[PDB]
DNA sequence: AGCGCACCTAATTTCCTGACGGCAATCCGCAC
DNA sequence: GTGCGGA
RNA sequence: UUUAGAAGGAUUGCCGUCAGGAAAUUAGGUGCGCUUAGCAGUGUACCGCCGGAGGCGG
């Protein structure tokens, strides 16, 4: 949760993630030869819960 | 005076945050203007009336938290995790997130506009900078903190432009594919995020972290962006960062 | 000072090893 | 303190 | 008032044995470097004198 500056006031914004747009970037990536990076930090029991 | 601009010159960060979904490099621009409405609202505390709008970023360089292997690809590292408030809190190994850390040298140009702009605000800026962060990371040195006249003084760096028109103006379907093949064309160019959007109604919800605002919860957005050399730069303002609020938009906008 | 060549070209063949092996440990919230 | 469920 | 706020990766180790690079050649013809100029801060710092360091005569 961060702050954002509104018009002399402040509005407090909860992020949320996007799944649906990390399954298509990492598809779209698998056959393209621009720079790209694999991150390996989740295990399996992980992503299950 | 009135107007004026204020150069922070050579600022060391280390293990500033790079991550943001789909993208692991340059922190966020918010992160980058953060900053300077943090500086601001602890200088109008001290009674020293100012207010920053607008911010330049150069670059000078970098590093990454890891190694690069032999095929030429970027490997991330990460601190081990401690204890960690939950249910599985009082074992003693604990889980691992998605998390990338990078480490900066950056110098940064603001337009200030006050009732007085003089050198006694530089030295208030300078016993103010000591005690903020940038992006999630502490600063260790600085050079100098300068006024500035024109695009003379500025040092050798390089610096960050927003560049939609390469994006809106490709070929493809969707702006994911628009995305990748403005890539494909022109190899100088970064992807970057560049504010939130919004996926709920302005309300109050019970778990906040001040209980007395308005909320709304937000989508990352991204963008295009490249770099560009001080000394082939025509004017100061189109290097100049601003905050940009629409209805169910929040944006950061070089224009 | 004010200069620092014009022309052409840079060969062909026969190959570039057989063996074995590349760690153990730990990184899961939640109903009941 | 138990076992569970999937890739 | 920053995808805010937090974090110990660590212990151990035998890469080795053998070997034929080799035969042939044409770098060649041309060419204007060239106007001007005063080396020194005085060319050295010498005999004495008081006087327990600081001074004064020629």
């Amino acid at each position: 949760q961060v702050f954002f500056p509104v018009g002399g006031s402040y509005h407090l914004l909860s992020i949320l993630p996007s799944t649906v747009l990390n399954y298509e970037v990492s598809d779209r990536l698998y056959r393209s030869k621009i720079p790209k990076i694999r991150l390996r930090l989740l295990s399996s029991n992980a992503a299950s819960t | 005076m009135m107007k004026g601009y204020i150069l922070l010159e050579k600022v060391n960060i280390e293990n500033a945050n790079a991550f943001n979904n789909i993208i692991v490099g340059i922190p966020a621009i918010t992160s980058f203007l953060g900053f300077a409405r943090a500086l601001e609202r602890k200088l109008n505390a001290k009674e020293i009336a100012i207010r920053i709008n607008g911010v330049g970023l150069e670059f000078h360089e970098y590093e990454l938290k890891g190694y690069k292997n032999k095929r030429g690809q970027y490997v991330t590292s990460c601190p081990l995790p401690g204890s960690i408030p939950g249910q599985n809190e009082k074992k003693l190994d604990a889980h691992i997130m998605n998390q990338a850390y990078i480490d900066l040298n950056m110098s940064f140009l603001l337009e200030v506009e006050g009732p007085h702009v003089d050198m006694s605000t530089c030295k208030s800026i300078k016993s103010t900078m000591e005690t903020l962060r940038i992006a999630g990371g502490i600063i260790r040195n600085y050079k100098k903190i300068r006024l500035i006249d024109t695009l003379a003084d500025i040092p050798y760096g390089y610096f960050l432009t927003l560049r939609q028109d390469n994006l809106n103006d490709a070929a493809g379907d969707d702006m994911l594919d628009k995305m990748i093949h403005a890539l494909q064309q022109e190899d100088t160019l970064v992807p970057i995020a560049v504010g939130f959007k919004a996926l709920s109604e302005v309300g109050h919800v019970e778990g906040q972290r001040d209980p007395e605002k308005d909320h709304c919860f937000v989508e990352s957005i991204f963008s295009l962006g490249g770099f560009e050399c001080s000394k082939i730069l025509e004017d100061i303002n189109s290097c100049l960062w601003r905050y940009k609020t629409e209805e169910g938009l929040y944006l950061c906008t070089i224009i």
